């Protein structure tokens, strides 16, 4: 028993499915909110994010998954870019936010500012 | 006022505030925004006795 999208074993007792939230609107629907105010990208903050394959598993990212042409998509919490606050307060709720093009990193100079980040269309 | 309880020779550096600014001063240490870290709250780890 294998997942035919992530690869991931069933009988694998960590192995754990996504839960979405209510409010949960697909990603263009939610990058429409007034809650968020040098790229022709949006760029905003993103807390209590999910990571899984179409199947609905929970997926790591470094595993090169990404990398091997499968589709992982995420959810959480968006928040405004300055807003430093980690709980789910002053955000939007998305679910099966399009999927990852590239994920990145950014940090390894100045502070501990190791900050992760994903990208999408 | 504000500053979260710790006990006798506390060492971790960086902490959550666990809670808003409640005097004037406090408010203008923190900043008119949100931050969640809290630096140096630490104190001496003083003898038993
Ligand atoms: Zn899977």
């Amino acid at each position: 028993p294998k997942c035919p999208e992530c690869g991931q074993h069933l009988d694998d007792p960590n192995l754990k499915y996504q839960q979405h939230p209510e409010d949960a609107v697909d990603e263009p629907q939610m990058l429409t909110s007034e809650k968020l105010s040098y790229e022709d990208s949006p760029m905003h903050r993103f807390t209590s994010f999910s990571v899984y394959c179409s199947r609905g598993h929970l997926c790591p990212v470094d595993t090169g998954l990404i990398e091997k042409n499968v589709e992982l998509y995420f959810s959480g919490c968006a928040k405004a870019i300055h807003d430093e606050n980690p709980s789910m307060e002053g955000g939007i709720n998305g679910k099966n936010l399009g999927p990852i093009n590239q994920w990145w990193l950014s940090g390894f100079d100045g502070g501990e500012k190791v900050l992760i980040g994903f990208s999408t269309a | 006022s504000d500053l979260p309880e710790i006990q006798n020779g506390a060492s971790n550096s960086e902490i959550p505030y666990n809670g808003e600014p409640l005097s004037w001063f406090q408010r203008q240490l923190r900043g008119s925004h949100y931050q969640p870290i809290l630096r140096d709250h630490i104190c001496k780890d003083m003898s038993p006795l």
